[PDB]
């Protein structure tokens, strides 16, 4: 799976994590067996405008 | 308030609805120990105090 | 007292029995004895534990 969340949102992609991101974007499974994988893409995905 | 006199509000004889603090898109940190927030408005408490 | 060799086999299972019940109002940790309450204040990524 791949997508662009926020930076303060990526401890909700971790197991049984709650917030907006969590409950109604993305969940992972509470018995999730898996790597989340993240970077810092703040100079690739934004924009100034 | 200030941390070293913290201001204290005990809240009573009411309905609460909690649907709007868990709903809210703008607290930084909802962290909820003991209780769930969604699960929060099932429940009736003797006192509240914030 | 003369029937004692039974009463004391019923108040041991009474016992039994009562030490039984009573060890469903310990929290043996938990934040509560009752299961209804912890079932009704945490979801599962939390009520599990």
């Amino acid at each position: 799976d791949s997508f662009v969340i926020r930076g303060d949102e990526v401890r909700q992609i971790a197991p049984g994590q709650t917030g907006k991101i969590a409950d109604y974007n993305y969940k992972l499974p509470d018995d999730f067996t898996g790597c989340v994988i993240a970077w810092n893409s703040n100079n690739l995905d934004s924009k100034v405008g | 308030a200030s941390v070293y006199a913290w201001n204290r509000k005990r809240i009573s004889n009411c309905v609460a609805d909690y649907s709007v603090l868990y709903n809210s898109a703008s607290f930084s940190t909802f962290k909820c120990y003991g209780v769930s927030p969604t699960k929060l408005n099932d429940l009736c408490f003797t006192n509240v105090y914030a | 007292s003369a029937l004692g060799k039974l009463q004391d086999v019923v108040n041991q299972n009474a016992q039994a029995l009562n030490t039984l019940v009573k060890q469903l109002s310990s929290n043996f940790g938990a934040i509560s004895s009752v299961l209804n309450d912890i079932l009704s204040r945490l979801d599962p990524p939390e009520a599990e534990v």
